[PDB]
């Protein structure tokens, strides 16, 4: 049992991630505006993943779901340099606070096919990850489309519910 | 984690108030450790026992996250007690409630079509603009098909879409062609109801749907003729709801139109007369009948059998269709304005009734009836009925009789006498915007001012507490002292103005504590007005302006050191700038 | 239904009558209509049961007025009654025949009174003074034509004090009846018997005893105090309405006393204590309390200007009592308990009553008037209440911080480069209007009080009288500060005022000040820029006159309301 | 001076009335409760409600309305103690004060009502004495009733003799959030349960400082009596001269005096805590509670109430001595420690949660109140020291006392 | 009453 | 339009409340609580019909237990009284023999009537038959 | 209690 969210920018496939977790495919998805939640059982885990539409208005509306939090999906598009920035601030916005202060993070570097998409590094280096402080984060890059590494992040991340 | 029913008896059995409250923290507190567990199970209880909460008015605004979760669950019977969450914890202002979106959205993508039909019964009822920009290409979508339970709700739901977001109706215009064939009288009662609503919102509209008139027509006749049917049925009638609905369609359609007017004309002359006057339902049938002959261009001989049903409603002892046949004269006002005026002895005998509502209407009923030939024999009785009132009533009727003598004074004479006899007899129940009115319409009255204020100071000596009467009469005394005063720079043989008590009246108002400091403002002005209007009495004015300059008001002081330093510096601009105030309209 | 019970009471037997009479009872408990029960429960009424009788007299007093003609039936009775050997049955017919005011019967009702006044047993004479008052409120004049009066008087010439403190009480009741013809004034000698009966009659009758002494006043220095000495150990009482009538009768007395003499000074400093102690009473009665403190600190402030500690508020009180403690910390705010009442007051915005937070704002503004030492830590506290951006609180703040700019303009002009930024979207128009002065008034320390009026002058026409009145006289004085910038300003709200608007005082105001500005606007830096005067303010004392009368009302009506007793009562 | 005395029901029916001169029409109780709404709603609710030119005097019971109604100036406060003293000496009689004792008991309720107020004059409002010719299982009135002394019938008699006297303390405390004493005052009440026989005389000996001072022994432990307000039956002519408690004892229990003082000792208990307030998560209780008196008493059954968010969920407590209920009907905590020591300290720390959507209106901050009770301790140091039994027979009576140290409203602000 | 008594001196005088 | 929909026992307690205009909860209890003080202060020949803020009010006594709606103030009035008659008919025909504690214990059954009878304020099933039959058959899902 | 009565009465 570990409550999961999945927050980040739009147009990151984050609910490409979570019906490809699911069901296994990719299935025609529109713009998600409220959420979604599954539960997978990965490694004898049930994972409760909740989906968090990454629009620019429900942004303010993440706060309801910092409660009881386990362990962080943040899933960023790496075709969009130039939306590194906000990515960067939302995460310094969501991290810094009292409520999710003891979850583990995990950060989706989606959409690894074209050569805009840079590695864990850049990415990384351009959020400033090693700042961080009291948090078991580590990064990973994804294809959402063939399911690379969703489950051997599920896998680190069940390594991360127990102690 | 106690049932539902559980908690009614356990809040049932409270007395106080003070223990009620106790029993509903108790059982607020266990919901809310319960909501810590994240328990799907109980949590449609849970959820029900908050929303009785809810329902007596107790803080359930924290779970409001567990009716998304059942909206976000499932299973059929949480879908379905989330979505009463939903429509009973949120609003458009709850600023939670746009996380609602996807799940509606894969709700009316759900299989089921009651799932679906909850899916728009949430978005019918509570659904947000943002939610109805966001949704609405999907509420047509369940217009596009033709499940008989699932287009009446998709046809209400255009209605709430239309509502929330009148600039997008356009594209609800290609989904309501010709579907006003349907044989479910349910989705043609909701197709009746959103023509209305279409017809009711753009005029371009119209012409597309002033067109379809004969097809409903046929509808219309063919529900008339219908002598029974096992359902829809209430007090021998097949579906009078839809009637009614498709006589307001009736209505608001040709009422600038000539040849759609004559198209409903003989369904209109059917139904005036297959139409039954015994129970409520018919009579219902038979006012919309009314209101539609009243409302379209009609034939004229159609309002005749219309007043004469009309005059039939004024004789029912059913305070319903007293009520109803006041309202109907209330709305042929200017639409046949002749007929309702034989009317006039019964609207008289509607204002002796018993109820508050009745009385209301009938007063308005007479307010509207007054022409150029009725003001003098009316008011009196209207002004009887205001002496007869109730203090609720007084300030409509003081308003009312102000707006029917501004229109229709056969003398400016007896036009004022008729004000400052409401003015007398209503007092502080008349409302302080008609005060600038009076003040504006004597101030357009030129040759009678002596009349006026004379009439103003013999009958404000005895009172000030009535407020705007002294409202009008500070700035009355300050613009027409002159004419009040008439000739008596000094002692003079005894003429009963006095220009001692004239000034001592306004004084006496500021020393009493009766006196809302717009009274002050009023009085002050006409003590600095009419030190230039008086060259009887001076400097003792002078002699209240510096013994009211710490007074504790802001404005009042302000006003008493603005009028002091001219009063002792600058008398040479006093008389410069105290001409009269002009005219406006 | 009533004449199966009808047929129990027309019975013989006691156990059926009694359950009869016993239905009829119940049934006026709830108060069912059993006036038509009336003549024939009078004839079961001369019974050997003195349980069942309270019953019927209780219903003959419940019905006297019900059944006028039918109610002559008694009197044979009650003179049979009151010569009984048990004197409580006698009484209680006494006490049944006052009550009954219908004037048909009370004719017969005077002889058999006269004699339970000359009863022996005191009981029923203390019932027949008070019935003596019953029928005095009754008829007055029969009472008058047969000299109870004088019976009355006796009975203050009696011994065992309850019937003298009876008596005494049925003579202020009479002597209030009265038009004073005939005034009931005592000797000093009878005020002495009044006093040996004093420490022997009940706490009831001691309350009484004290209520005549409102009508008498004494004539000697060494009259009054030898009278309030023994006055003075009945502050010392457990029941708080003797303290109150003691304080009331020593406020009265206490302008006698030499204040040369030392007496005077042990009345003032024994008194103080048993005002401090009747604040841990029952809090019903704390509100006439604190009613009654407000009488007495306004009439002598020398009593309770050290205790200011225990008129602090607690959150188990009502609203009608954490109200008025604010009201006497205002009447008892001084120089030295400054940082208290201004810490506890700064403890009382950050409550959850709207109203006590606004009373608490007016009493920190109240403060700031009262004294000048303390004005500025006001300002400070209220500044720092404005920084919680609570609306009405600042809707509150704004007002009373308008009204210490009004008394005192001087040395506050870097307190309004915060309030320029004071939530802007304020709404209610008492405040707006008040910010609207702070801006126009201190416009020469505030450089863009052009620009934030373009926001007050955009939805104009339809404010009020006093928030565009306020505008208009704030953007003359503005544009009279500065003539370069607000020169359109000035212009455009007397073409606002004067030309559409029709508030009549909002044009008279806007053609003077066109007038104003066309014929010299020069000469409005002495005529709108006069020296204001110090502003003589609201002073909230009770008229002296109209004190000592409410010094002769402590514990009534009339002191709870602050009010003459005329001005209310019917 | 009221017209009718009534009581009504939580709806405004009427329980049980009681009319006295007709000055207040019958049919004018029915406006109470629309006039209780209507000024309860906007703040103004008042002890006294009016109907144009009628009055509503008013004091509450947990289900009853005492509604005392006049049309001219009654006396207030008499109307009002006369209400308080209704209220006692009824539950003296019915020792639970509800409609079932109104409805069903209504044979002597009337009776007591008629005797105890006449044209609106409470005459003789004690209950003992009052016992003796109002029974509900009759004689003349007794002597007693016309009796000075009204609070102590002739003929009493028991086999032993036994005079019980409670010194019980009652520490008012109102310290503010910043941690200094704002009134620290405490109103003491002695409560007798006197068995004796006859007509018995007492005089109380007390370690007064101003007794003392009259005698000359102001050196040595005493008490500051700052005031005192005793019972009817102590003569109070005599302690106004030379400080003398001089009573007929009634009968039974009964309060002597209460005096209250002010006192500058260190508080009892003292709470201190730090509130960790953090947004739409959780909030911290790290109380501390060390005791400032001597380590020799122990406080029994202390409740010390912490006032907590009214919809907080999953409470913890990692306390140190002493059990937490978490009561969330009232909104708080009761952390409870049966034996409490003087001198120790023991640490409590509470933890909850928040949901995460705020509330529409805001809750407020009420103060800490505990519950301490300590037996064998006076906290102002007063001793009785001699109670001299005089009777006209002559024996040895058992006066006997303990000392109790309880709270009034022991208040300390939160943050 | 479970908190036991204590005797006081009957005369002091 | 139907603005509201109100059912309020004689003693004043609230058994069913209904908005449909979103005006939030103070205000629901203000005018709730003054909808409430107006219609239990009124007698038993006053048509039933209330001008009150705007609003035609039509309410109903059918037992103790009070109904309270408002159509929108151009519209028929006497429909809006059948429209409450045919939901009363509606709990008597899923409940049976509707009792006081039928709808206290089964409050939420008496909504999902209304939810399967009016949305938006409007009548979205004329039948009698057709909406008890689907929500019959929605129970018959459960 | 006169709550056990049916509204409609069929
Ligand atoms: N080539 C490639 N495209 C991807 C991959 N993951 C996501 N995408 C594309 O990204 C687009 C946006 O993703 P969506 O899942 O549809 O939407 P979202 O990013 O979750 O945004 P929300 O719906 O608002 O939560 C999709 O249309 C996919 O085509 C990936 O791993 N490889
Ligand atoms: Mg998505």
């Amino acid at each position: 049992e570990m409550r999961i969210l999945m927050v980040g920018l739009d147009a990151a496939g984050k609910t490409t991630i979570l019906y490809k977790l699911k069901l296994g495919e990719i299935v025609t998805t529109i713009p998600t505006i409220g959420f979604n939640v599954e539960t997978v059982e990965y490694k004898n885990i049930s994972f409760t993943v909740w989906d968090v539409g990454g629009l620019d208005k429900i942004r303010p509306l993440w706060r309801h779901y910092f409660q009881n939090t386990q362990g962080l999906i943040f899933v960023v598009d790496s075709n969009d340099r130039e939306r590194v920035n906000e990515a960067r601030e939302e995460l310094m916005r969501m991290l810094a606070e009292d409520e999710l202060r003891d979850a583990v993070l995990l950060v989706f570097a989606n959409k690894q096919d074209l050569p805009n998409a840079m590695n864990a590094a850049e990415i990384t280096d351009k959020l400033g990850l090693h700042s961080l402080r009291h948090r078991n984060w580590y990064i990973q890059a994804t294809c959402a489309t063939s399911g690379d590494g969703l489950y051997e992040g599920l896998d680190w991340l069940s390594n991360q519910l127990r102690n | 984690p106690i049932r539902l029913r559980e908690l009614i008896r356990t809040i049932r059995t409270a007395r106080t108030q003070a223990e009620e409250r106790e029993m509903i923290q108790k059982e607020c507190a266990a919901i809310r450790s319960s909501f810590r567990e994240e328990d799907n199970t109980y949590r449609c209880r849970n959820v029900a026992k908050l929303l009785y909460m809810h329902m007596l008015g107790y803080p359930a605004h924290f779970g409001q996250l567990e009716c998304l979760k059942l909206i976000a669950s499932q299973k059929f019977t949480d879908k379905r007690i989330g979505y009463l969450g939903a429509m009973l914890l949120l609003d458009e202002r709850q600023d939670v409630h746009l996380l609602m979106t996807n799940c509606i959205k894969n709700d009316l993508n759900h299989s089921t079509q009651f799932v679906q039909g909850l899916a728009l019964c949430t978005l019918g009822c509570m659904g947000s603009s943002e939610m109805c920009r966001d949704l609405a290409g999907e509420v047509e979508k369940l217009l596009k098909t033709s499940n008989s339970y699932l287009r009446k709700k998709a046809a209400l739901c255009a209605v709430h879409v239309i509502r929330k977001v009148p600039e997008l109706m356009e594209m609800f215009l290609p989904a309501t062609k010709n579907l006003l064939n349907e044989k479910n009288h349910g989705v043609l009662h909701t197709s009746v109801v959103l023509l209305t609503e279409m017809c009711e919102r753009s005029p371009d509209m119209l012409a597309h749907f002033r067109k379809l008139v004969p097809q409903l027509v046929r509808i219309l006749k063919n529900l008339i003729m219908s002598g029974y049917s096992p359902e829809h049925d209430v007090s021998g009638i097949s579906d009078p709801f839809l009637q009614v609905r498709i006589l307001r369609l009736l209505r608001i359609l040709g009422r600038n139109d000539d040849d759609s007017s004559e198209a409903m004309n003989d369904i209109l002359a059917q139904v005036a007369t297959n139409t039954e006057t015994s129970k409520n339902v018919g009579n219902a049938i038979l006012y919309e009948t009314v209101l539609t002959i009243m409302d379209i261009k009609s034939e004229s001989g159609l309002r005749v059998l219309a007043i004469n049903i009309l005059g039939r409603f004024l004789l029912n002892n059913d305070k319903n269709i007293r009520y109803v046949a006041l309202t109907s004269l209330l709305k042929t006002v200017q639409t046949d304005h002749n007929a309702v005026q034989r009317h006039r002895s019964t609207i008289v005998d509607c204002l002796k009734d018993l109820d508050v509502s009745i009385k209301r209407r009938a007063m308005e009923l007479s307010f509207a009836l007054v022409n150029g030939n009725n003001i003098r024999g009316m008011m009196k009785e209207l002004l009887y009925f205001l002496d007869s009132c109730e203090p609720e009533f007084k300030a409509d009727c003081a308003s009312g009789i102000f707006l029917a003598a501004e229109k229709y004074a056969p003398s400016k004479r007896w036009h004022i006498d008729t004000i400052m006899r409401v003015l007398t007899t209503a007092g502080s129940y008349v409302r302080d915007d008609a005060v600038p009115n009076l003040i504006q319409l004597i101030t357009n009255s030129v040759e009678m001012h002596a009349y006026t204020v004379q009439r103003l100071y013999k009958a404000i000596l005895g009172d000030y507490s009535q407020q705007p009467l002294v409202q009008v009469a500070a700035w009355c005394i300050g613009e027409y002292g002159d004419l009040l005063v008439s000739g008596q720079c000094e002692e003079e043989e005894p003429i009963q103005v006095t220009e001692d008590e004239v000034l001592d009246i306004l004084e006496s108002v500021l020393i009493s504590n009766m006196s809302t400091s717009v009274t002050r403002g009023y009085a002050l002005t006409a003590i600095m007005k009419l030190s230039t209007r008086f060259t009887c009495t001076v400097n003792r004015i002078k002699k209240v302006v510096s013994i009211y300059g710490s007074s504790i008001d802001v404005e009042l002081q302000q006003r008493a050191v603005e009028y002091n330093a001219l009063f002792k510096k600058y008398d040479h601009m006093r008389s410069a700038l105290l001409e009269r105030m002009p005219v406006m309209e | 239904e009533i004449f199966e019970l009808k047929a129990e009471l027309n019975s013989d037997k006691k156990e059926k009558k009694k359950e009869a009479v016993k239905k009829v009872i119940a049934s006026m408990t709830v108060g069912k209509d059993v006036s038509a029960l009336f003549p024939d429960v009078v004839n079961c009424m001369q019974t050997d049961n003195l349980e069942l009788k309270k019953l019927v007299y209780l219903y003959l007093m419940n019905y006297a007025k019900s059944q006028p003609d039918m109610a002559i039936m008694a009197v044979n009775t009650f003179v049979k009654d009151c010569e009984d050997p048990n004197p409580l049955i006698r009484a209680l017919a006494v006490r049944t025949m006052g009550c009954i005011r219908v004037d048909k019967i009370t004719e017969y009702l005077c002889e058999p009174l006269r004699k339970c006044l000359k009863d022996e047993d005191p009981y029923v004479r203390k019932t027949a003074a008070v019935c003596v008052a019953k029928l005095h409120d009754i008829n007055a004049q029969l009472v008058e034509d047969q000299g109870f009066l004088d019976t009355l008087k006796d009975l203050i010439s009696d011994s065992n004090p309850m019937v003298v403190a009876n008596a005494v009480a049925a003579l202020s009741e009479i002597a209030e009846s009265h038009p004073s013809s005939n005034l009931l004034d005592l000797n000093p000698q009878s005020i002495n018997k009044l006093l040996t009966a004093l420490n022997e009659c009940t706490e009831w009758g001691q309350i009484f005893i004290l209520d005549c002494l409102a009508n008498y006043m004494p004539k000697d220095d060494r009259e009054a105090q030898s009278i309030c000495e023994r006055v003075t150990p009945r502050l010392s009482h457990a029941n708080s309405a003797v303290v109150l009538s003691a304080v009331k009768v020593l406020m009265k007395f206490m302008e006698m006393l030499s204040k040369d003499l030392d007496y005077y000074g042990t009345l003032l400093k024994k008194l103080a204590p048993p005002l401090v102690t009747l604040l841990s009473a029952e809090p019903e009665l704390q509100y006439v309390a604190l009613r009654n403190i407000n009488l007495i600190v306004q009439k002598r402030p020398e009593i309770l200007k050290h205790e200011m500690k225990v008129f602090f508020v607690k959150y188990n009180d009502p609203i009608y009592v954490k109200l008025e403690k604010l009201d006497i910390m205002i009447r008892l705010a001084s120089q030295a308990n400054i940082a208290q009442v201004l810490a506890e007051l700064r403890e009382y915005a950050t409550e959850v009553d709207v109203d006590f937070v606004r009373k608490a704002v007016r009493a920190i503004g109240r403060c700031a008037i009262k004294v000048e030492q303390s004005a500025e830590r006001c300002v400070s506290t209220l500044l720092d209440l404005i920084q919680t951006k609570v609306n009405y609180v600042v809707q509150e703040a704004i007002v009373v911080i308008k009204d210490i700019f009004r008394k005192y303009p001087n040395k506050y002009e870097s307190v309004i480069a915060t309030l320029c930024e004071n939530l802007d979207s304020l709404d209610e128009p008492e405040a707006r209007a008040a910010m609207i002065w702070i801006v126009g008034e201190y416009a020469e320390r505030i450089d863009n009080a052009d620009e934030l009026l373009e926001s007050f002058l955009e939805g104009f026409h339809d404010k009020s009288t006093q928030v565009q009145l306020q505008l208009l006289t704030a953007i003359v004085k503005l544009f009279l500060k500065k003539p370069t910038e607000t020169q359109e300003l000035v212009q455009q709200v007397l073409s606002l005022a004067t030309q559409d608007s029709d508030n009549p005082d909002l044009r008279d105001r806007g053609y003077i000040y066109w007038r104003l500005l066309s014929t010299d606007p020069v000469a409005a830096k002495e005529v709108v820029l006069a020296e204001k005067p110090l502003i003589s303010e609201e002073t909230d004392l009770i008229e002296p006159t109209l004190l000592d009368e409410l010094i002769c009302y402590i514990g009534t009506l009339a002191s709870v309301y602050h009010k003459p007793p005329s001005a209310f009562v019917e | 001076s009221a017209s009718a005395v009534y009581v009504l029901d939580l709806k405004g029916k009427v329980l049980i009335c009681r009319n006295y001169r007709g000055d207040v029409d019958m049919s004018e109780v029915e406006h109470f409760m629309p006039i209780l709404m209507e000024k309860e709603e906007e703040g103004m609710l008042s002890p006294i409600l009016a109907h144009g030119g009628v009055r509503f005097m008013w004091i509450k019971h947990n289900n009853l309305y005492l509604v005392a109604t006049s049309k001219k100036n009654a006396c207030v406060s008499l109307v009002f103690s006369f209400l308080y003293k209704v209220v006692q000496v009824f539950s003296e009689y019915f020792k639970e004060l509800e409609e079932e004792s109104i409805r069903d008991n209504f044979v002597i309720i009337y009776e007591l009502l008629d005797e105890l107020m006449d044209f609106g004059y409470p005459q003789t409002t004690d209950s003992k004495i009052l016992q003796e010719y109002i029974t509900q299982e009759a004689p003349r009135p007794p002597a007693t009733v016309t009796n000075a002394v009204s609070w102590r019938s002739e003929g009493i008699k028991y086999r032993k003799n036994e005079v019980f006297l409670d010194v019980i303390e009652a520490v008012n405390l109102l310290v503010s959030a910043n941690g200094n004493v704002l009134r620290s005052e405490i109103v003491g009440s002695i409560k007798m349960r006197v068995f004796l026989s006859g007509m018995p005389e007492l005089r109380l000996g007390l370690n007064d400082k101003v007794l003392f001072d009259n005698t000359g022994r102001g050196k040595s432990k005493s008490v500051e009596l700052e005031d005192v307000k005793f019972h009817q039956c102590v003569r109070l002519s005599r302690f106004e001269n030379d400080r003398t408690i001089s009573f007929i004892p009634p009968d039974g229990e009964f309060e002597l005096m209460s005096y209250r003082l002010n006192t500058h000792v260190k508080p009892l208990i003292w709470i201190e805590s730090v509130i960790e307030k953090h947004s739409h998560s959780r909030i911290e209780y790290m109380v501390k509670a060390k005791s400032q008196f001597k380590r020799r008493s122990t406080a029994n059954n202390v409740e010390i109430h912490i006032p907590v968010p009214n919809d907080a969920d999953s409470p913890k407590f990692k306390t140190t001595v002493g059990s937490v209920k978490w009561v969330p009907e009232n909104s708080e905590i009761v952390w409870s420690v049966k034996s409490f020591p003087g001198g120790k300290e023991y640490l409590m720390r509470a933890h909850f949660g928040l949901p995460s959507v705020e509330a529409e209106d805001k809750e407020g901050k009420p103060p800490i109140s505990v519950k301490f009770e300590i037996p064998y301790f006076t906290t102002s140091g007063i001793q009785v020291r001699y109670l001299k039994i005089i009777e006209k027979s002559g024996y040895q009576a058992l006066p006997w006392v303990r000392y109790i140290t309880q709270n009034g409203d022991y208040q300390l602000r939160t943050q | 009453t479970s908190y036991d008594y204590c005797r006081v001196p009957m005369e002091d005088g | 339009m139907i603005h509201f929909i109100l059912l309020f026992s004689r003693q004043g307690k609230l058994r069913l409340q209904k908005w449909y205009i979103t005006l939030p909860d103070k205000e629901r209890k203000k005018i709730t609580r003054e909808i409430v003080q107006i219609i239990l202060s009124r007698g038993h020949r006053t048509s039933s019909f209330v001008d009150w803020k705007e609003l035609k009010l039509v309410y109903k006594r059918y037992a103790s237990l009070y109904f309270c709606c408002a159509i929108e103030n151009q519209d028929n009035e006497l429909l809006t009284l059948e429209i409450v008659h045919r939901y009363v008919e509606l709990l008597d025909k899923y409940f049976g023999n509707v009792c006081e504690l039928d709808i206290i214990f089964n409050f939420e059954k008496a909504y999902f009537i209304l939810d399967e009878f009016i949305i938006g304020g409007e009548i979205q099933e004329t039948s009698k038959k057709i909406a008890v039959k689907a929500i019959e058959d929605s129970d018959m899902l459960q | 209690k006169g709550e056990n009565t049916s509204a409609a009465h069929p």
